[PDB]
RNA sequence: AGUCCCUCCCGCUCGGGAGGGAGGCACUCUGGGGGGACUGCCGGCGAUAAGCCGGAGGAAGGGGCGGGCGACGGUAGGUCAGUAUGCCCCGAAACCCCCGGGCUACACGCGCGCUACAAUGGGCGGGACAAUGGGUGCCGACCCCGAAAGGGGGAGGUAAUCCCCUAAACCCGCCCUCAGUUCGGAUCGCGGGCUGCAACUCGCCCGCGUGAAGCUGGAAUCCCUAGUACCCGCGCGUCAUCAUCGCGC
């Protein structure tokens, strides 16, 4: 039965690594977020991600769409209280990088001072820059 | 591991409660005063004695191999190409696993031929200990490189201390666990092969010693 | 008849119990065969183990050990049995044989820790600062 | 034959099975998704990660007389890694201890002391040196010495 | 008052704050709401160097 | 290769660095076997140690009165 | 009875000896018991300062310290010893006080 | 601690254990007074002297171990920006207040340190013992509300009494195995709190995400003689709040 590639949301991963694991490859999810979707879904935390038929992951995705639709509480999603419309969401590969850049492109609309250091591209939480930080050439 | 060790007691007089030093022999003379070896269950003795001048001639010998490991290795002075600077990952004041990883070396010597663990340590720091090397004298406002003979304490020190490093080399950023790679140390030690490495430094150093005798 | 007895090393205060009996010994609430630093396990066993096993089948013993740490018990443990040993029996060749093998079982330790110094302060009297030229 | 006889782990383990009956305990509803406290970095791994703090808790309070919940915050922190920073050691988490301290009494083993901390009753003495005196019951087996006392 | 904290009030008016020599033009539109009112009016000038000089390298000392 | 000499007299100790030892030995066995010599020697010694030297034939040279 | 329970308290370490000794004596005096004189932990109170003024040379340091001594004595009710114990015209360097449990 | 009652468990109990209360200060403790080592006895030089060698005896050995005290004079070194202080200055101002911005800017040179470059490990969870100091503007035992940050009631204390306080390296079971990884955790996105007349420039904590340089380091130089050097935590100064620092443990 076994396999060694088992693609998921987008990208693969090996089914030689335990389930909780492999899955970290998915850009926006870790390990502790991880063993949630794992507890959730039913299935074993160990397991070598090389025993997985189809529905089961297909479940596995379809909570990954809502979390919190089914138990995954509201205070470790992805971004809660969306800024555009409050819900709970959490995000994947395919559109977390649209996220960062509207986020982005929100204070370069309206020239406040966070933007500066965005576009002039230097730290923006208020550490100094007189010792270190020196990432050009002499 | 298995509790019927885990829980041990003793009702023998010996080291470590295992082996016990009544037959061995070290056939060198030059080092024979020079080798306690009486009972003394316990390996640990709080340096009571690294006092007084010539005091520490009498520890029991395996004492004096555990402290000597305790180390990070060398640290201002090169060893097989690299330096092996390891600091807060270390093993420094920590006896405890000290202790630990030599039991479970000699339980490894012990297998893999089936001898009297302590006789091989026998065999083994007595072919690396050397019998000759140099210095510089003063004669006439002029100073050079010559050599003299190296006193038996030196010789067996130095020697601990190589074998000692040597087994720290093997290990550095290696599959092979610490613990073999001690036992794949005084094994060759006692077999005076070329690859080991106790067996390369005397040769190295009395080999330069007598090129400019 | 009881008899009782002290000890100290590195604080690490050691009341030790004696008295006839069966030949069991506990600690802080510990039977002595359970104590997992086995490098300690054997910082207290010596005195019970080169009296003999026949006078360790006829004692029942506890002690009770305050401060210090795991390594700073076991010793003052061993004063404890070692100078309580001697007065039970309390004959001349039992001490004689717990002199070789090591002294400080009895003539009690000196060794005692040390202040610190006002150059790191936080480190010990003599490890002072790295210097600075240039 | 009372615990103060007997390796920790052990009892620990032991009573952490057939603890698995009493209708009384059971993982709360946001048991699956929750690291305990301050000091954890990962997640709870093996599964009966309830269990074992239950139990665990059983044992220290026996041994221990009268407590509270501040200070059991204070044997169950470990050494947290905050960052570039030196190390420094914190108290937990409490709503475990608290549902924890709920479902246990409501078992029956323990009960309040006003004012004072928490006792054990006669429930847990004989419900403990039981499984202590049947686990003493087969480990004298390989070892001589347990027998004596 | 530089520590305002714009409202449904003055979504879209014009209003000046104070940066340290001045007074300053600072118009509002939405999204500006959550935010404080010295946040768009910046304090210190950037800087473009010139070039180093005596001593900054231990040659000239 | 194996010669052992017995130390009976320590002299003094040279070295630009205050390391060897002037010290008077016998050796005790071989074509030789009875003639005392003047060696200087590494590391610390005692009166009365058992020393192996490899060529009993190299006659140290000598020192400064020892003072 | 009650076991009114007087105290002690001063700087000049023998100043205050004196006194516990007196009351010692008066309380043997008349015929009444006394507990002997209780010594307490001694106090200590440890200031360092740096002894440089401005911010040149090393840095080096002092140690300024304190030390407190207290004292205890339980004395019966006896109003014979109440009347004694009210003519002691302390040293002006230890303090009293009188409480009875 | 040894005696005595009461009360509670266990192989059902012959023995074991553990909680109170009444008695004792025997034992640790707290601290004032006391005794305690003098090259003293011998062994060897050195004059036979002053001395150093030695070995006994002993809790300690030949300044018993560690600290306080710093002569004459200098050093035109330092500080009038802690207080004093001669002269010259400003004197409606170079005086005294308030609301705001600044010492916290940024291609780069260097000093002192923290976290690391994984097996003398990382992660889960069980199991062990510490010491100096501090408390009424503050310390806070205990109980219920939160996942965690915290909030809510607050008993008891001005001190060998109640509180800050059940450290860590340490041990044992499971997962990971030569990898820029389960090493390393920068850096940035959201969201929930704290103190504060006031938190954007410019305070602090926590939950989820992303996952940067880094594979032991050239010529040079630095710190250490015994409970010392190394490694791991704590308490004070600072202080309405934040310790990668000094200072003790
Ligand atoms: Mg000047
Ligand atoms: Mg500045
Ligand atoms: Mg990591
Ligand atoms: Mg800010």
């Amino acid at each position: 039965d076994f396999r060694h590639i088992v693609r998921v949301a987008g990208v693969d991963l090996d089914g030689n690594k335990q389930l909780r694991w492999a899955l970290t490859a998915i850009k926006g999810v870790g390990i502790n977020f991880a063993t949630m979707v794992c507890r959730v879904a039913g299935l074993d935390p160990f397991m070598k991600a090389g025993y997985l038929t189809d529905e089961q992951v297909k479940k596995i995705e379809e909570i990954l769409q809502d979390p919190v639709a089914h138990g995954i509480p509201r205070w470790a999603v992805n971004r809660p209280k969306d800024y555009e419309t409050g819900r709970d969401l959490h995000l994947i590969t395919a559109k977390l990088d649209m996220a960062i850049r509207e986020d982005i492109m929100r204070l370069r609309r309206i020239r406040a001072y966070r933007g500066i250091r965005h576009e002039l591209g230097l730290p923006v939480r208020g550490q100094r820059t007189r010792s270190n930080f020196r990432r050009g050439q002499t | 591991k298995p509790l019927s060790e885990r829980f041990f007691i003793p009702h023998e007089i010996k080291v470590m409660g295992r082996w016990s030093t009544e037959d061995v022999e070290v056939r060198d003379p030059s080092l024979k005063p020079y080798i306690n070896l009486e009972p003394r269950l316990l390996p640990h003795t709080h340096g009571r004695h690294a006092k007084k001048h010539f005091g520490k001639a009498n520890v029991h010998i395996v004492e004096r191999l555990i402290n000597k490991i305790m180390r990070s290795g060398g640290s201002h002075y090169k060893v097989a190409g690299h330096f092996m600077r390891r600091e807060h990952r270390s093993l420094n004041s920590k006896k405890v696993k000290a202790y630990e990883v030599v039991k479970e070396a000699f339980k490894i010597i012990e297998k893999r031929t089936g001898k009297n663990p302590i006789q091989v340590l026998v065999w083994a720091i007595e072919n690396a200990a050397p019998r000759e090397d140099t210095t510089s004298v003063m004669f006439g406002g002029i100073r050079y490189h010559v050599a003299v003979d190296i006193s038996p304490m030196r010789r067996l020190d130095v020697a601990l201390r190589n074998i000692a490093l040597g087994a720290s080399a093997k290990c550095y950023r290696t599959k092979m666990s610490f613990a073999e790679a001690l036992a794949e140390e005084i094994i060759l030690a006692a077999n005076k092969d070329p690859k080991s490495y106790a067996y390369s430094k005397k040769l190295e150093i009395e080999r330069i010693a007598e090129s400019s005798r | 008849r009881i008899i009782q007895t002290t000890g100290k090393r590195k604080t690490a205060i050691a009341r030790a119990v004696i008295r006839e009996g069966k030949g069991r010994v506990r600690i802080n609430g510990k039977p002595v065969e359970l104590v997992e630093p086995e490098i300690a396990r054997f910082t207290i066993l010596e005195p019970l183990i080169l009296a003999g096993e026949e006078i360790w089948n006829s004692v029942d013993i506890d002690v009770k050990v305050q401060g210090g740490g795991f390594m700073g018990q076991a010793e003052a443990a061993r004063i404890a049995i070692a100078r309580a040993l001697v007065e039970w029996t309390g004959d001349m060749n039992l001490k004689e044989k717990f002199i070789k093998y090591d002294r400080t079982m009895l003539v009690g330790d000196p060794r005692r820790t040390e202040p610190h110094k006002p150059n790191r302060s936080t480190k010990g009297p003599r490890a002072k600062r790295q210097k600075s030229y240039r | 034959a009372t615990v103060y006889d007997v390796p920790g782990d052990l009892l620990v383990e032991r009573v952490a099975q057939r603890l698995k009956e009493i209708p009384e305990i059971k993982p709360p509803e946001w048991a699956p998704f929750v690291k305990t406290g301050r000091h954890k970095e990962r997640l709870p791994e093996q599964e009966d990660w309830w269990y074992y703090r239950v139990a665990s808790i059983l044992r220290r309070v026996y041994l221990d007389g009268p407590v509270g919940i501040e200070r059991l915050r204070t044997y169950y922190g470990g050494r947290k890694n905050r960052g570039h920073a030196p190390e420094r050691f914190y108290k937990a988490g409490g709503s475990i201890i608290r549902k924890a301290l709920q479902q246990l009494e409501a078992a029956g083993f323990v009960e309040k002391v006003p004012g004072k901390g928490r006792v054990i009753t006669p429930k847990g003495r004989s419900f403990l040196d039981k499984i202590a005196t049947e686990l003493k019951k087969e480990l004298e087996e390989i070892i001589p010495e347990l027998k004596k006392y | 008052c530089r520590d305002m904290i714009v409202l449904p009030e003055m979504v879209g008016l014009t209003i000046y704050v104070h940066n340290g020599k001045e007074f300053v033009p600072v118009e509002i539109k939405p999204e500006m709401i959550g935010h404080y009112l010295g946040e768009f009016a910046p304090t210190r000038k950037r800087v473009q160097h010139g070039a180093p000089g005596i001593g900054a390298t231990r040659s000239s000392m | 290769e194996g010669y052992p000499a017995e130390v009976i007299e320590i002299i003094g100790r040279t070295g630009t660095t205050g390391d060897v030892t002037q010290v008077k030995v016998r050796i005790l066995e071989g074509r030789d076997k009875g003639r005392v010599i003047r060696r200087n020697v590494r590391g610390p010694v005692r009166v009365g140690d058992i020393l192996i030297l490899r060529e009993t034939e190299r006659e140290a040279r000598e020192i400064k009165s020892r003072r | 009875m009650q076991k009114a329970r007087i105290k002690l308290a001063s700087t000049n370490v023998r100043s205050l000896e004196e006194v516990a000794n007196q009351i010692k004596q008066i309380a043997e005096r008349t015929g009444v018991r006394m507990s002997g004189p209780i010594p307490l932990p001694t106090k200590r109170i440890r200031i360092v300062t740096r002894k440089s003024p401005d911010g040149e040379g090393s840095a080096t340091f002092d140690r300024w310290e304190l030390r407190i001594h207290k004292r205890l004595i339980d004395i019966e009710a006896d109003e014979r010893a109440m009347r004694q114990i009210m003519r002691i015209r302390v040293p002006e360097d230890v303090t009293i006080e009188i409480e009875l449990i």
